[PDB]
RNA sequence: UCACCUUGACCUAUUCUCAAACUUUAAAUAUGUAAGAAGUCCUUGUUACUUAAUUGAACGUGGACAUUUGAAUGAAGAGC
RNA sequence: ACAGAAAUCUCCAGUAGAACAAAAGGGUAAAAGCCCCCUUGAUUUUGAUUUUCAGUGUGAAUACAAACCAUGAAAGUGUG
RNA sequence: GGUUGCGGCCAUAUCUACCAGAAAGCACCGUUUCCCGUCCGAUCAACUGUAGUUAAGCUGGUAAGAGCCUGACCGAGUAGUGUAGUGGGUGACCAUACGCGAAACUCAGGUGCUGCAAUCU
């Protein structure tokens, strides 16, 4: 149709929720760092339930956002770990998709004090050129209805390049 | 989806340009409100706007029925002064600010007095008032919505308008060369930014590193065979031309306004009438409930 | 006990007038007030500084002083059996000009103009206003207007 | 152990509702406001009979129960309980207070009453045209439980709707009428034609 | 013992016995609360005008 | 059933009825100001305030306008 | 992924249905909310004004003036 | 007439859905040495109008569209209400006289106008 109506990856966020503070979540920040190439940022707890063992403002999670070419190959590693089997679910109505894995840091390895593993959440945000209009300071517009990402368009793009299959066992 | 009728009835719109995202009315109140005991004195702002591919500097006062432009200078009229490429760079913002300073001081009769910094060195300077003469033209900077950051081209325009002899109140911690340790501006980086040195050093290091980037970027420089080490005298001759003739020649206007108007009317969809709306509704009723 | 604070009984007076909340438009800040101008007082509820007391809502007075963001207003207030002059220090968003002093000044200009065309010729032009007068003699035609009306109506319930 | 209704007969106070300031109001004993065949079609019950107040007073919720049960039972006995539709058209929203000797004499909530005007319907019944005498006799029996004067007006409207009987027939033998579960929906000249085709097929002929 | 707290009865008839007075305006009101910088310059602008009309007539 | 008369809700379009401490709307009565000589225009004097700049501001000089001089009715004298 | 109605992360909607120390009302959306940076204008002098009112006091508030400062690129704002 | 920058009045301008937009502009878009800013050059900053595009933004139109605005001898001189009576009625309340006068409703119409500057087949 139009090269400016093409569907891209813009960011990929790697969330590890470790409902506590200390050495475990410090190493969970570490295991995000050498994969992303980027220092991650921790997230405080919003409130306190006293059932999850979390208190308010406790830094109980880490996450990092990776963009451009670096996001694409981490997504490729995640799909090789998931064996290219996403579900009928995992795809948002807004055209974003994610999953969860653990222990895929087998290559690209640092000094590696292997005491304790972490699982990890992949989430991929998908858009088109012109998404600056909803993020820029001046003339903050809304992406048009034709230009929005949808679940059908993102699953068509996903069962294109990476040539995977969804919903299948 | 599904905005309710109660929501639509109770909704209050923002003005028009808050909706358009062009006017911080919070900032505009503070920039436009005159001292009430200075009764009808217009408060003048140097509006500096950076679109892609143009720099706009306008000296504007405000009235009840709308704003009034005193003088305007654009970066696309700097090719008359000898700047063809890089028309939104930091130095181009400087040349546009110098041009609006000289044009306004020629329009107001303050061109003999208030020459400004005639030889640009890059030092922090304010236009001093001439004793037993007119005070200099006091202009207040309107950066609009864009962020105040160290090295931004709004302060290039500020620096050029101050060097052209306008009184613009400004500190110096937002020019390139400022450092957060010592409260001192660096005139070396400030003067290199004024004379385009940050562009020129990039052309030098791309020409010594890799050429597929130096042919994508700066292609028009190579087509107009401009050297990296020769931007400084282009900018200097441009400043001399600005200080020698800033008087705003306009363009040719080239197929005049009625011929513009009649040709551009042939692409306006015209609003329909009640007769075509009733006929449209009746034909739609026939097409939709006429039993196929 | 009882309560007589500064903004007591101002639930509706300083309210902000449906779908006109938020920022004040800028002609309010660009109107120019001279000493001697006759101004109306209506407090904006969204600006809490320079705000008049609730007594002065709907009161009309004379500018005696002009300051950085505010004007002083003379208001006559009926304290007991006499009138006291009150001096108010009101910011200009609680202030608007009186349209009566517009209308009277165009009547002054009209009076001067018709006195000039009376001096040109035709003196005694009779340039005061008059109250509404009893109407003169009409002739009412019956041309396509034959007077045809029925009677009072019977009672029906229509419930 | 209850005050007679002549104490709280007249609208002497501002309406005192159950609010965030009242908080301790006893329940209205009238809880059923539609009776008979309430689910019936608008076409089922064309004739509307109204019991209408002639006075500005208050009707207690006790009196509303006592008249609703009497009119319902007479109409059920004589004509069957699915041949009429009864609607109490007033709701006891005003809290009556009792002070149970004048220092601090503000009252605690006694009960609930309904403030009626001259010309408000208290009870409306829709039936077939052949049930008119039974309905008028049921409403005139229900008069005795209410203080004040009340008239029985035959409505010139089809059913509980707000348009005349020839106007409703002109509207339904044309195509501006479609059924709801107990009421009806009317077709307008305003709105999107796609929705006015999505409902109301039988028009546009 | 308990008595009559407050009433405004008869107070308007008392205020109209001497018939509520307007405060008798004058040419040249006072500079009470007029801006001090304007007052300071008004002093000198009237000093110079006194001298100007002194030299105009003598 | 391991997609079924006998589903809690929730949403959608309707429906009956209300509020001293609810409200988009909103009277009547009551209430503020004005309806000029201390007014209006024309010209130019002051200043340390104000303006980029006699630009304004405020107060002025000199001049033009005579009771229909700026709605009504009354005024019992008015003011102190 | 653990992870469910509640932990984190992403998108969309969202006119305020949140928040603003404490009652209730008013006000507020590139904010008066939230988060960050810099600070002490919560300073000095002594008048004026508003509300309570006798046009006394006290409390509280408004707008200026003379300084000295803070903040910001600035207009400006800041006498809790 | 289009478009831009700065506006004024702040929905006749908003919202939902669809369809068009020549020229210029605006825009998306391209790059990260430099000033600067982030977990992330996404936002902010810088550089080039070059590699590309009208897909979106933006503008305009359409809709028995929602909302909003205007008007109506539409409802309605209705409700309410000032004044009056040794009016009526046990009362609740009501009528008359001299005046003022709504809202919902129902119809019809409309769907931004405009100031300064600059630019454009
Ligand atoms: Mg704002
Ligand atoms: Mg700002
Ligand atoms: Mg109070
Ligand atoms: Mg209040
Ligand atoms: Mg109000
Ligand atoms: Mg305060
Ligand atoms: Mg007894
Ligand atoms: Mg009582
Ligand atoms: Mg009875
Ligand atoms: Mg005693
Ligand atoms: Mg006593
Ligand atoms: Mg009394
Ligand atoms: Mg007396
Ligand atoms: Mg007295
Ligand atoms: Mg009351
Ligand atoms: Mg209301
Ligand atoms: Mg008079
Ligand atoms: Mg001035
Ligand atoms: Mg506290
Ligand atoms: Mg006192
Ligand atoms: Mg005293
Ligand atoms: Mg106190
Ligand atoms: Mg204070
Ligand atoms: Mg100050
Ligand atoms: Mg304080
Ligand atoms: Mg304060
Ligand atoms: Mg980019």
């Amino acid at each position: 149709q139009n090269p400016m109506r093409d569907l891209k990856i813009e960011k990929l966020v790697l969330n590890i929720s470790v409902g506590e503070s200390g050495d475990r979540l410090t190493r969970a920040s570490k295991v995000l760092e050498q994969l992303s190439g980027q220092t991650p940022v921790q997230s405080k707890a919003r409130y306190t339930v006293r059932t999850f063992g979390i208190r308010r403002n406790e830094k109980i999670a880490v996450h990092v956002t990776v963009r451009g070419p670096k996001a694409e190959e981490i997504l490729e590693r995640g799909l090789k770990v998931k064996e290219y089997q996403l579900r009928d679910r995992n795809f948002s109505a807004t055209g974003n998709f994610g999953f969860g894995i653990d222990e895929h840091i087998d290559l690209g390895i640092k000094y590696d004090p292997s005491i304790g593993i972490f699982g990890m959440d992949f989430y991929v945000v998908m858009n088109r050129p012109g998404a600056r209009v909803t993020r820029r300071k001046r003339c903050k517009g809304t992406v048009g209805n034709s230009h929005k990402t949808t679940k059908e368009d993102t699953v068509s793009w996903f069962k294109q390049k990476y040539d995977a299959d969804v919903l299948d066992k | 989806d599904a905005k309710s009728s109660a929501y639509s009835s109770r909704f209050q719109t923002p003005f028009r340009r808050r909706r358009e995202g062009k006017t911080d009315y919070y900032q505009r109140k503070r920039l436009v409100t005159q001292h009430k005991a200075k009764y009808n004195t217009p408060k003048y702002r140097l509006v500096v706007r950076f679109t892609n591919k143009d720099i706009i500097c306008q000296i504007i006062s405000s009235t009840i029925t709308g704003d009034v432009v005193l003088a305007a200078a654009y970066s696309h009229e700097l090719p008359r002064y000898g700047i063809t490429h890089g028309l939104t760079n930091w130095a181009a913002a400087y040349a546009t600010g110098l041009l609006i300073a000289r044009r306004t001081l020629q329009k107001l009769g303050l061109d003999e007095t208030y020459k400004g910094v005639e030889e640009v060195e890059g030092e922090y300077e304010l236009t001093e008032a001439v004793e037993d003469g007119p005070r200099p033209f006091k202009v207040f900077l309107d950066i609009g919505l864009q962020r105040t950051t160290t090295g931004a081209r709004v302060f290039g325009a500020l620096k050029g308008a101050s060097d052209g002899g306008l009184y613009v109140p400004h500190s110096e911690n937002r020019f390139p060369g400022w450092d957060f340790e010592t409260e001192e501006i660096d005139p070396e980086l400030l003067r290199s930014y004024i004379f385009g040195g940050h562009v020129s050093q990039y052309m030098e290091e791309l020409a010594d590193d890799d050429e597929e980037r130096f042919s994508e970027l700066f292609k028009g420089y190579l087509a107009d065979d401009i050297d990296a080490d020769s931007l400084e005298d282009i900018y200097t001759s441009a400043h001399e031309a600005i200080r020698a003739d800033p008087a705003f020649k306009p363009t040719e206007k080239k197929f005049t306004k009625e011929q513009y108007a009649a040709e551009s009317k042939k692409y306006r969809q015209t609003k329909l009438s009640k007769e075509e709306r009733a006929a449209r509704v009746a034909a739609k009723i026939a097409a939709l409930a006429g039993q196929q | 006990g009882k309560s007589h604070g500064y903004r007591s009984r101002t639930r509706y007076m300083f309210q902000r007038d449906f779908r006109k909340h938020g920022a004040v438009h800028l002609s309010t800040y660009l109107k120019v007030y001279k000493v001697g101008d006759i101004v109306d007082i209506k407090a904006n509820g969204s600006i809490q500084k320079g705000m008049p007391h609730k007594f002065y809502q709907g009161k009309t007075g004379v500018v005696y002083n002009v300051t950085k963001s505010s004007v002083g207003v003379i208001i006559n207030k009926m304290v007991g059996n006499r009138y006291l002059e009150k001096r108010l220090n009101l910011r200009v968003e609680h202030i608007k000009h009186s349209k009566c002093r517009q209308e009277f000044l165009e009547r002054v200009k009209a009076n001067a103009a018709k006195r000039a065309e009376a001096k040109a010729q035709g003196v005694a032009v009779q340039l005061k206003r008059q109250p509404a007068q009893p109407r003169e003699s009409r002739i009412v035609s019956t041309e396509g207007n034959v007077p045809q009306t029925l009677a009072p109506v019977p009672y029906e319930t229509f419930i | 152990a209850r005050r007679p209704a002549r104490c709280y007969r007249y609208q002497k106070n501002k309406p005192y509702p159950k609010s965030r300031y009242n908080r301790a109001v006893p329940d209205s004993k009238i809880r059923i406001y539609d009776l008979g065949k309430k689910k019936a079609t608008v076409d089922e019950f064309p004739l509307c009979v109204h019991l209408v107040s002639n006075e500005l007073e208050q009707l207690s919720s006790e009196a509303l129960e006592a008249a609703r049960i009497c009119a319902n039972k007479y109409m059920t006995t004589v004509s069957g309980r699915d041949a009429f539709h009864l609607r109490v058209r007033v709701h006891p929203f005003h809290v009556l207070r009792i002070n149970k000797g004048m220092r601090g004499a503000w009252g605690k909530p006694h009960g609930l009453a309904a403030r009626v005007d001259i010309g408000q319907i208290i009870f409306s019944v829709r039936t077939k045209d052949s049930n008119k005498d039974v309905v008028v006799e049921g409403l005139r029996r229900a008069r005795y439980k209410f203080p004040g004067q009340q008239k029985i007006i035959l409505s010139k409207k089809w059913g509980f709707t707000n348009l005349d009987r020839p106007e409703y027939l002109k509207k339904r033998e044309a195509g501006e009428v479609k059924d709801d579960g107990a009421f009806v929906k009317f077709l307008s000249k305003k709105g999107s034609l796609e929705n006015n085709i999505r409902e109301f097929p039988e028009y546009f002929a | 013992a308990k008595s009559k707290n407050h009433t405004a009865h008869n107070q308007t008839r008392k205020a109209h016995r001497n018939g509520i007075k307007k405060p008798k305006t004058y040419k040249y009101p006072s500079l009470k609360g007029v801006d001090p910088k304007f007052r300071r310059n008004h002093k000198h602008a009237l000093h110079g005008t006194a001298k100007a009309l002194a030299a105009a007539k003598k």
